[PDB]
């Protein structure tokens, strides 16, 4: 989801 | 003194806040309109307000020194559990002590206790929330103390589900030590007296507000007509499994 995808890196 | 590392932490946090907090409130025109004339008439507008605020909390958290070194899982845990608290903190900057309202630059975007109730909340949350804002405003924090407090709030090792609680605590204590040194170095008496302890108590009060918010949110969002008015990001961050 969106949180995880924004934090990815 | 404030060490070079501590002064660097503060500069990074200040820039992060400046980059994620628009004191002109320009973007608010794009939110669904406030409707005040219940049915929950402020729910669409305050959902968009909160959804926008969550995006800014994430952008702020990303820049907290150390936050990037936590696992994805721990980063998500910390953001989901703290988002509402940081939004309550960050709202203090528009809060006006006199009439107990949040002034976001426009007559339409001056929010009061009735507005919040028209998103489905009751005075069981709203009254303690106002008392929090008032008490926080009376601390007369400098911007450095404000952004340190938000960062400390985010990096809390006691949050439900944190895996590397040791690393989270180490990052938090670095920030707390920066704060305590800033207060010792810069904050004048009498405002500086027991200031750190007062600030820590505000974080305790925030857990209480978080619990009451989450209860009320769980109830209101269980109604499909309400849930339908919430943004996917609010639904994920205040909800998910
Ligand atoms: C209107 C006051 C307030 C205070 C934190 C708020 C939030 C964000 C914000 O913005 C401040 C900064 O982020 C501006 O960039 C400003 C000024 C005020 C708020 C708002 C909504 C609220 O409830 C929402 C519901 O739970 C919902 C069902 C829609 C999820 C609550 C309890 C409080």
């Amino acid at each position: 989801p969106m949180l995880m995808n924004l934090l990815k890196d | 003194k404030l060490s070079e590392e501590q002064q660097h932490i503060i500069a990074i946090l200040l820039d992060a806040h400046h980059k994620t907090y628009d004191p002109t409130y320009a973007d608010f025109r794009d939110f669904r309109p406030p409707v005040r004339m219940s049915p929950l008439s402020m729910l669409p507008h305050l959902a968009d307000l909160v959804s926008y605020s969550i995006q800014k909390v994430i952008g702020f958290a990303k820049m907290i020194p150390g936050f990037r070194d936590l696992t994805s899982d721990d980063q998500i845990v910390l953001l989901k559990s703290s988002a509402i608290e940081v939004i309550m903190l960050r709202s203090n900057q528009s809060f006006t002590m006199d009439d107990m309202s949040w002034d976001c630059g426009s007559q339409d975007y001056k929010y009061d206790v009735t507005d919040v109730s028209k998103a489905g909340h009751t005075l069981e949350l709203i009254e303690p929330l106002i008392k929090f804002q008032v008490g926080l405003k009376k601390l007369n924090l400098h911007e450095e103390e404000h952004v340190l407090l938000m960062a400390i709030c985010i990096v809390s090792p006691d949050r439900p589900g944190v895996q590397d609680a040791k690393l989270v605590e180490a990052i938090q204590d670095r920030l707390s030590n920066t704060l305590q040194t800033y207060i010792r170095c810069r904050h004048p008496p009498p405002g500086s007296h027991q200031l750190y302890a007062k600030m820590i108590q505000k974080l305790a009060d925030l857990r209480s507000l978080n619990e009451e918010h989450s209860k009320q949110y769980r109830s209101l969002s269980f109604q499909p007509e309400n849930s339908m008015k919430l943004t996917p990001l609010v639904l994920e961050v205040f909800g998910n499994e």
